[PDB]
């Protein structure tokens, strides 16, 4: 399921942003 | 509300023009615990040893912001948030600078991260979701009429208050800019098609990033998602989008409308404004007014126990704070 292969993913913590 | 924004229009444009400055002193406050953590510093629960009140102090470090080229932003960020005035912004209270860093003690937001509820939680139902995005819709509104573009919306930077309300903190990319921009802003998984694209945009990114909040929320994950950032912007334009079983139809077409690659098709950005959203099956029960009021029922309330309780809070290390003996970055910040 998409659930789980988010799970699974390694973006699933807290996303920090994109500077240069 | 045409009437509401036009008297805030008139507040915001006085503080905008002149903003305030040193407002206090790092030794008015005891530092506590580190509620959360950056790139050039930390925020950190502190108390006002004069008033006894508890605040969430951000503090910049003055180098590694010139080292990251973020001085401009910076100066926004303050700038703004010294300006703005809404039910769903978290309030400035206090900011001033000393020989090494930059500090912008906020209202502590006892609450939470919505991330973090989200994240244990699973997935909020529609009507739950609802709750969250409607005062979005509102703070966007509010923000947008003001020429401003938020461009960091995301779980993480929405605050959960003692009411059950939003708090959007994170004003490190807001720029007030009439016409476009083109700064390569904000986190991969809630950027916008044209940003990836190198294109120059405006507020309508601010609706794209509102879909892809409103479909994690609903989902338990983002609609594009991959392990490496690339694989995640080559996602988002593609322009394809699947969507779980258990949206409801209104909802798979609000978000159809939200997440649209073509700008001149995308709601908010379209003829109507901010209406097509308001307007829209999905939020029909909406009483838009009431939740401004914020006399609605709350769905969930994060409790604490007692002030200065962080406990819907992560631990971090304690990083130490140091100050210099000289003065860092005087004519890069002066304006702070
Ligand atoms: C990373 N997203 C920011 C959420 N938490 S934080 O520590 O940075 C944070 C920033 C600004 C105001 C806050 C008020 N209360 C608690 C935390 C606050």
């Amino acid at each position: 399921t998409t659930y789980a292969d988010f799970i699974a993913s390694g973006r699933t913590g807290r996303r920090n942003a994109i500077h240069d | 509300v045409k009437e509401f924004l036009a008297k805030a229009k008139e507040d915001f444009l006085k503080k905008w023009e002149n903003p305030a400055q040193n407002t206090a002193h790092l030794d008015q406050f005891e530092r506590i615990k580190t509620l959360g953590t950056g790139s050039f510093g930390r925020v950190m629960l502190v108390k006002h040893m004069e008033t006894g009140n508890h605040y969430a102090m951000k503090i910049l470090d003055k180098q590694k912001v010139v080292k990251l080229k973020q001085i401009e932003h910076t100066l926004n960020e303050k700038r703004i948030l010294q300006a703005v005035n809404f039910p769903f912004l978290v309030k400035l209270e206090f900011s001033f600078k000393d020989n090494s860093n930059l500090y912008m003690v906020m209202e502590y937001v006892a609450g939470g991260e919505m991330f973090s509820h989200l994240r244990r939680i699973g997935r909020f139902s529609e009507p739950h979701a609802r709750f969250y995005a409607a005062q979005i819709v509102l703070t966007f509104e509010y923000l947008h009429s003001l020429d401003l573009i938020y461009r960091d919306l995301k779980p993480e930077n929405l605050l959960i208050d003692q009411q059950g309300y939003i708090q959007v903190t994170d004003f490190g990319f807001a720029k007030r800019v009439k016409g476009r921009t083109w700064t390569l802003c904000g986190t991969p998984e809630y950027l916008a098609p044209e940003i990836i694209l190198s294109k120059g945009y405006n507020k309508a990114v601010d609706w794209w990033a509102l879909g892809v909040l409103i479909y994690e929320m609903a989902a338990g994950y983002p609609p594009f998602f991959a392990d490496q950032p690339i694989q995640i912007y080559e996602k988002i334009v593609s322009g394809k989008v699947r969507f779980p079983s258990h949206f409801s139809s209104d909802l798979k077409d609000l978000l159809r409308n939200l997440l649209q690659v073509d700008l001149t098709k995308r709601f908010g950005n379209l003829k109507d404004g901010v209406n097509d959203i308001k307007n829209h099956k999905w939020f029909a029960t909406t009483d838009w007014i009431a939740i401004y009021q914020r006399k609605v029922e709350a769905p969930f309330i994060p409790k604490f126990k007692g002030p200065g309780d962080t406990s819907n809070f992560d631990d971090y290390e304690e990083e130490e704070i140091r100050v210099s003996i000289n003065e860092k970055c005087g004519k890069e910040f002066s304006e702070f």
